[PDB]
RNA sequence: GCUAAACCUAGCCCCAAACCCACUCCACCUUACUACCAAACCUUAGCCAAACCAUUUACAUAAAGUAUAGGCGAUA
RNA sequence: CCUCCGCAUAAGCCUGCGUCAGAUCACUGACAAUUAACAGCCCAAUAUCUACAAUCAACCAACAAGUCAUUAUUACCCUCACUGUCAACCCAACAGGCAUGCUCAUAAGGAAAGGUUAAAAAAAGUAAAAGGAA
RNA sequence: CAGCUG
C-alpha cells in the first residue's frame, strides 16, 4: 500500500533514527541471485521512502531526521548492482570471452578523432539503413591540419602543467 | 570545493565556512610542506607536548587533525579567548578557544617516560608497521555498544553464504525461481 | 599613488651557493686541457644558439633552418612572419645608408 | 529501467522484462487542492505512464486506475557570481487516481546549551541608577 | 536566440515540439489516422518477487565483522562452478558442464545482451 | 533595428549541426570552434 | 534578534535550512555556569576528600592566604589593564563580568590592610572544585572616564568591604582562580555616584495613554 | 577624513628533456546530444618592393653573398 | 475619467508582479506549479484510377482556367503511448512593428495630473473686432 | 473668378 512510502509512524518528527551500516560488497558476494533480487526490492522501497521524506523535508522547511541513511541506501544499491554486474561479466568472459556487454568498434568520425562507437540494435542490415549511411566514419584530408593544431594545444597545456609543477617544487624547497 | 581552497578550523562544508570561503574568493594558498601518508604520525588522541609559543612544555591531547595544513588541535592548550552566543544586546560568554599547531611545533610523548621523543616508523613481526620512539625502543600505540533497530539485519543473516556459484544469469535464475516460463524465442537483430 | 607603503621582504642572497662558488670553472678547458674541448661546448641552451651570436633576424633565420621543421604550427607561422617583417625593416628602413 | 539500452522487439518475440528496477520514485504533497483519490508523485523523466502503473501495481500493490503526467520546467534564470545560468532540473510529475474508491491524504510528517541558557537567566542588565559605573566592585 | 540553453522539447514551433521527447522508450507505433498501437511485449514487466518471510532488511547491524573485497573473476567462477565437475569426470564435448559454444538458441544471450539490467 | 525576425526552423536549417556537417567548409567551421574551445559549436 | 528561537523561526520562514553537523571537536570549557551551591551567608569535608584525591598536596590552613593573593593581584591587573595575567588569575565566567564595563576608562583600585583575617567558608565539588571565602578588607577606588574625570569614589579614602569570593579549580594544569563574588541580599547600598540620572517614563505612541 | 591608496601569488613566457591524447552507464551527422526500416584529390592569388608599373620581387660551420640568374634593375 | 482596445490561437520568449523571506520616485534565496479530449507526432505493398472550377451555384455570367476523389489483389488484429500547455511575455527603441479568429464599445482592459505657482520664451488646441491673401 | 480663413 501507499503507507510503504512512509516509515514507521512512530518515527515522525523524531529528528534522529538509528539505522545500521550499509551493505558492503563482500557481504553481498555471499548471497544468491534470488536473494539479491529480493534485497534489491527491499532497498528499492526503502529508497523511495527516504526520497519522499527528503522532498517533504524541503517542503516543510525543516531539516531531515537523518540524511545519512539515504547515503547508506544509495551505497547499498551501488554495491549490490556492482556485484550482479561482476557475475554477469565473469560469466560473459567464460561463455563468450567478450569484455563489453554491448558491441562497438573503434571508428574515426568527420572530426578526425578516434571514437569508440557503441552499436545500436536495428532490424534491417546496415547497407540499406538510410540514416546510418548518412554518417561519415572517415575524415577527409582537410582535417589533418586541425588534428595537428589540436595536438599542439594539448602539448602546450601539458608543458605548462609540468613546468608549473617544477616551480611549485622549487618554492617548497625554498620554504623548507 | 574550488582550487586553492583554504582549509580552516571549521569543517569544509559548514555554515561558518561558506561565510568565510564563499565560492568567489581567491587567496594566496598556504605553502604547507608535503608530509606523505606513510609519514604522518600524529593521530587524534595522542598525548603530545607543545614546543613553541604559549603553553610550551605542556602535554595535552590531540583532538582534531586537520591534515591538509599539517595541523594539530591540542585540546585545552594554545588558547585564546572568544565570546559565543552574542545576541543584539547580550555580550555572550567568554570561552577558551584553541588555535591549531603545526606538526613541527609538537612532539609525541613516551607513555613510560613522558618526554618529547622523535618517532620513527620501524616495522614489527606482529604488525607490519607501528611507531617506535628513539630514546627507547618503545611502541607507542595508536589510540581510540550497539543494539539493532527493526530494519537492521542481524549478524547471522548478514553472513550466511547462500550463494551457490553457478553458470546462470541473475535473470535466468530468477526466471526459474519465480516460475516464469517464456516460450517465445528471441529473434536476432543487427548490431551496427 | 603607485608607491608601496611597507618596505619589501629582504633579499637573502647566498654568495657561497654551489652555483656561485663554482661559477666559471672549466672556462679554460681548452687552453689548459690540451684543446680537446672548446669552451663553447660548455654552454647549454637552445640548440640553435650554442656558441653563436647574431642579431634578431639572424637568430630567427637560424632557428627556422635548425629547428623549424619540428616547430609547432602557429609558432612556425609567427616566425615566418617575423622574418618577413624583420627582412623588410633591416633592408629598407633606417637612417644610415 | 533508465540509462539502459532496451533490447529490440521483433514481432513474435518474448516479453520485455526488467528484473532490478533502476528508477526510483517519490510521492510529494500537492501544492494545489487535489481530488481525494488523486496521489502526486515525482516520476523520473524516462518513466512513462504505463511503467508507473505497473510499478505501483507490482512493487507496492496499489490498485491504480488512472495516471496523468506533466513535465515541469525548472528555471534557468538564476546566475552564479560568474553571470552563468544555473538550471534547476526539470522533473516529471505523475497524478495517480487510485481505484476501488480508495482515498489517500498526505500524512503529517514532522508533527553546553545548559551553560548558555543558564547564563541567559543570570544576565542582570545594568541598573539605570548606577549611571555607567561597573558593578563588579564591592565598593 | 540562445545557444547556451539546452534544446528541449518545450522550445520550437508545434511541429518541433511534437517530435522531440524526453528519454522515454517507445511502446508501440503510430498507424493511419494517427492511431497509436501499443504493443504489450515492448512494455517492460517488473518482475517483482515475494518478500514474505524474507530475512534481509535494508541495513546491516554494526556488529557484523569486516572482510576483504574479492571481486568475482572468471578464474574463480570457473574454479567453484566448473572445477569439481571436471575433476570428477577426469578421474573417471565440453557442453556437458555448463558451456555453450553459441547462444543464438538462448533466451538470455550474454553477448550482445538481450536482457535488461 | 528589427532585422532579426525569429523562427527556429530557419535557425536550425541555417546554422544547425546538420547543415554545418553537410559541406566540407561547414565541417571546418565546427573544427575552428572546437579548436578555439567554444561551448556552442552550432545551434 | 534577541534569542535563538527568533533566529530559527526567521530561518524557517526565510528558508535557511541550517543542518546540525557532527564535529568530533567540542568546546573545552574550564568554568561553570554560576555556583554549585549558593552560599547564603548570615560538614563539607566530603568535598575536601573529593579535592585531595585529585590534588593530594593541599592545605586549607594555607588557602585563604593564597586566596588573598589571587584576589588582590587580580585587582591590580585592572590598574594596568593586563588581561593576559587575569586569565591566569580569574576564571572565564569572571573575566568579562569584571573587565567589560571597565573598558575605555581608567580605574585606580588599591588595597590596604585587612580588618579581619580572610577565612574560608565552604567547599564544594570534568571535576570542579569550588571554595567560597569571606574577606573583610579596606580598599580604595577611583573610576575615571575616557576624559579622565572622576565618576566613582574618592581616591585616598579607604572603605570597608565584605567579599564572599568564590574560587574554582579544574580537577591537569589549572589552579585556583576567582570564579564569582556572592553579594548577600542584606548588604548595604554601595557608594552613590557623582552624577545625576534622569530615568525616562514610558515612551507613548499616540494611541496609548499614561496611567 | 571621506573617496581611496598599498600588497604577493594565481598563473604565464622562453628553453631543455620526452614522440601526446582519447569507451563508468546513456545519448550524440534527423532540427547533433533523438532506442528501433529499403561521396576526396584539380599550379594559391595578391599585398608588397622595384620610390609608377607591365617581366620580376627572399619564405651547424665553411666554400660564399662566390659561380650564376635578372625590365643584366629592384633584387634573387 | 479613458478605452484604436480586449480575449484567444500562431510565431516568439523560456519561469520573468504564485506563496514564504530578505536586501533595494517610494532583485536575491526557498518552495510550489502547466494533468488531454485541444494541438503536434501518422499511413503495408504493387499495379491502376483522378475530362466537367470556386462564387448562397439555381440558372446567368465569364476568363486569368482553378484549392480537394479511387479501384483490384495481397498482407493485417494489438490498441489510447510520447511531447506542447505558466506569466504582466515577442522584435526593437532607449519611436515604432507584429499573422489570424472573435467582440465592434465592451461583460473585457486601463489612468492624461509627485505637490504648488500661474512669469517670459517655446509646443499644441480653442475663441477673435473690422478686413479677407494685403 | 467668386468664397472662406490669425
Ligand atoms: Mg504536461
Ligand atoms: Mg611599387
Ligand atoms: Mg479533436
Ligand atoms: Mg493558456
Ligand atoms: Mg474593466
Ligand atoms: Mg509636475
Ligand atoms: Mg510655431
Ligand atoms: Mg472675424
Amino acid at each position: 500500500g501507499l503507507e510503504e512510502f512512509f516509515d514507521d509512524p512512530k518515527n515522525w518528527g523524531q529528528e534522529k533514527v538509528k539505522s545500521g551500516a550499509a551493505w558492503t560488497c563482500q557481504q553481498l558476494r555471499n548471497k544468491s541471485n534470488e536473494d539479491l533480487h529480493k534485497l534489491w526490492y527491499v532497498l528499492l522501497k526503502e529508497r523511495n521512502m527516504l526520497l519522499t521524506l527528503e522532498q517533504e523535508a524541503k517542503r516543510q522547511r525543516l531539516p531531515m531526521p537523518s540524511p545519512e541513511r539515504l547515503d547508506k541506501v544509495v551505497d547499498s544499491m551501488d554495491a549490490l548492482d556492482k556485484v550482479v554486474q561482476e557475475r554477469e561479466d565473469a560469466l560473459r568472459l567464460l561463455q563468450t570471452g567478450q569484455e563489453r556487454a554491448r558491441p562497438g568498434a573503434w571508428r574515426r568520425d568527420i572530426f578526425g578523432r578516434i571514437i569508440w562507437h557503441k552499436f545500436k540494435q536495428w532490424v534491417i542490415p546496415w547497407h540499406l539503413n538510410k540514416r546510418y549511411n548518412r554518417k561519415r566514419f572517415f575524415a577527409l584530408p582537410y582535417v589533418d591540419h586541425f588534428l595537428r593544431l589540436e595536438r599542439e594545444k594539448r602539448a602546450r597545456i601539458k608543458a605548462r602543467k609540468e613546468n608549473l609543477e617544477r616551480k611549485k617544487a622549487k618554492i617548497l624547497l625554498k620554504k623548507f | 570545493l574550488p582550487p586553492h581552497y583554504r582549509y580552516g578550523m571549521s569543517p569544509p562544508g559548514s555554515v561558518a565556512d561558506k561565510r568565510k570561503n564563499p565560492p568567489w574568493i581567491r587567496r594566496r594558498p598556504v605553502v604547507v610542506e608535503p608530509i606523505s601518508d606513510e609519514d604522518w604520525y600524529l593521530f587524534c588522541g595522542d598525548t603530545v607536548e607543545i614546543l613553541e609559543g604559549k603553553d610550551a612544555g605542556k602535554q595535552g591531547k590531540v583532538v582534531q587533525v586537520i591534515r591538509q595544513r599539517n595541523w594539530v588541535v591540542v585540546g585545552g592548550l594554545n588558547t585564546h579567548y572568544r565570546y559565543i552566543g552574542k545576541t543584539m544586546d547580550y555580550r555572550g560568554t567568554m570561552i577558551p578557544s584553541e588555535a591549531p599547531l603545526l606538526h613541527r611545533q609538537v612532539k609525541l610523548v613516551d607513555p613510560m617516560d613522558r618526554k618529547p621523543t622523535e618517532i620513527e616508523w620501524r616495522f614489527t613481526e606482529a604488525g607490519e608497521r607501528v611507531r617506535v620512539s628513539t630514546r627507547s625502543g618503545r611502541i607507542i600505540p595508536k589510540p581510540e555498544t550497539w543494539i539493532d533497530g527493526p530494519k537492521d539485519t542481524s549478524v547471522e543473516d548478514a553472513l550466511e553464504r547462500t550463494y551457490v556459484p553457478c553458470l546462470k544469469t541473475l535473470q535466468e535464475e530468477v526466471m526459474e525461481a519465480m516460475g516464469i516460463k517464456e516460450t517465445r524465442k528471441y529473434k536476432k537483430v543487427y548490431w551496427y | 599613488i603607485g608607491i608601496r607603503l611597507t618596505l619589501p621582504p629582504p633579499k637573502v642572497v647566498d654568495r657561497w651557493n654551489e652555483k656561485r662558488a663554482m661559477f666559471g670553472v672549466y672556462d679554460n678547458i681548452g687552453i689548459l686541457g690540451n684543446f680537446e674541448k672548446h669552451p663553447k661546448e660548455l654552454i647549454r641552451g637552445p640548440i640553435w644558439l650554442r656558441g653563436w651570436k647574431g642579431n634578431e633576424l639572424q637568430r630567427c633565420i637560424r632557428k627556422r633552418k635548425m629547428v623549424g621543421s619540428r616547430m609547432f604550427a602557429d609558432d612556425l607561422h609567427n616566425l615566418n612572419k617575423r622574418i618577413r617583417y624583420l627582412y623588410k625593416h633591416f633592408n629598407r628602413h633606417g637612417k644610415f645608408r | 529501467a533508465r540509462n539502459v539500452v532496451y533490447p529490440l522487439y521483433r514481432l513474435g518475440g518474448p516479453q520485455l522484462r526488467v528484473f532490478r528496477t533502476n528508477f526510483f520514485i517519490q510521492l510529494v504533497r500537492p501544492g494545489v487542492a487535489q481530488p481525494e483519490d488523486t496521489v502526486q508523485f515525482r516520476i523520473p523523466m524516462e518513466m512513462t505512464r504505463v511503467d508507473l502503473r505497473n510499478y505501483l501495481e507490482g512493487i507496492y500493490n496499489v490498485p491504480v486506475a488512472a495516471v496523468r503526467t506533466r513535465v515541469q520546467h525548472g528555471s534557468n534564470k538564476r546566475r552564479d557570481h560568474r553571470n552563468v545560468r544555473i538550471k534547476k532540473p526539470d522533473y516529471k510529475v505523475a497524478y495517480v487516481q487510485l481505484a476501488h474508491g480508495q482515498t489517500f491524504t498526505f500524512p503529517d510528517l514532522f508533527p553546553l546549551y545548559s551553560m548558555l541558557e543558564e547564563e541567559r537567566q543570570q544576565r542582570q542588565s545594568s541598573d539605570p541608577r548606577r549611571g555607567g559605573v561597573p558593578s563588579w566592585f564591592g565598593l | 536566440a540562445d545557444r547556451m540553453s539546452k534544446w528541449t522539447s518545450k522550445r520550437g514551433p508545434r511541429s518541433f515540439r511534437g517530435r522531440k521527447g524526453r528519454g522515454a522508450k517507445g511502446i508501440g507505433f503510430l498507424t493511419s489516422g494517427w492511431r497509436f498501437v501499443q504493443i504489450k511485449e515492448m512494455v517492460p514487466e517488473f518482475v517483482v518477487p515475494d518478500l514474505t518471510g524474507f530475512k534481509l532488511k535494508p541495513y546491516v547491524s554494526y556488529l557484523a565483522p569486516e572482510s576483504e573485497e574479492t571481486p568475482l573473476t572468471a578464474a574463480q567462477l570457473f574454479s567453484e562452478a566448473v572445477a569439481p565437475a571436471i575433476e570428477k569426470d577426469f578421474k573417471d564435448n565440453l557442453e556437458k558442464y555448463g558451456f555453450e559454444p553459441t547462444q543464438e538458441g538462448k533466451l538470455f544471450q550474454l553477448y550482445p545482451r538481450n536482457f535488461l539490467r | 533595428g528589427n532585422e532579426y525576425q525569429p523562427s527556429n526552423i530557419k535557425r536550425k536549417n541555417k546554422h544547425g549541426w546538420v547543415r554545418r556537417l553537410s559541406t566540407p567548409a561547414g565541417v571546418q567551421v565546427i573544427l575552428r570552434r572546437m579548436l578555439k574551445g567554444r561551448k556552442s559549436l552550432s545551434h | 534578534f534577541k534569542t535563538e528561537k527568533e533566529f530559527m523561526q526567521h530561518a524557517r520562514k526565510a528558508g535557511l535550512v541550517i543542518p546540525p553537523e557532527k564535529s568530533d571537536r567540542s568546546i573545552h570549557l574550564a568554568c561553570t555556569a554560576g555556583i554549585f551551591d549558593a552560599y547564603v551567608p548570615p560538614a563539607s569535608q566530603v568535598s575536601i576528600r573529593r579535592i585531595k584525591d585529585y590534588d593530594a598536596n593541599f592545605k586549607i590552613k594555607d588557602f585563604p592566604e593564597k586566596a588573598k593573593d589571587i584576589f588582590i593581584e587580580a585587582h591590580l591587573c585592572l590598574n594596568n589593564s593586563d588581561h593576559d595575567r587575569l586569565h591566569t588569575l580569574v576564571t572565564e565566567h569572571c573575566f568579562p563580568d569584571m573587565t567589560w564595563d571597565i573598558k575605555y576608562k581608567t580605574v585606580r583600585w588599591s588595597f590596604v590592610e585587612s580588618l579581619e583575617p580572610s577565612h574560608v567558608v565552604q567547599v564544594r565539588c570534568n571535576v570542579y572544585g569550588q571554595i567560597t571565602v569571606r574577606m573583610h578588607t579596606r580598599q580604595t577606588l577611583a573610576i575615571y572616564d575616557r576624559f579622565g574625570r572622576l565618576m566613582y569614589g574618592q581616591e585616598d579614602v579607604p572603605k570597608d568591604v565584605l567579599e564572599y569570593v568564590v574560587f574554582e579549580k579544574q580537577l591537569p594544569y589549572g589552579s585556583w582562580r576567582m570564579h564569582t563574588k556572592i553579594v548577600p541580599p542584606w548588604a548595604p547600598p554601595k557608594q552613590p555616584i557623582l552624577k545625576t540620572v534622569m530615568i525616562p517614563g514610558p515612551q507613548l505612541k499616540p494611541e496609548e495613554e499614561y496611567e
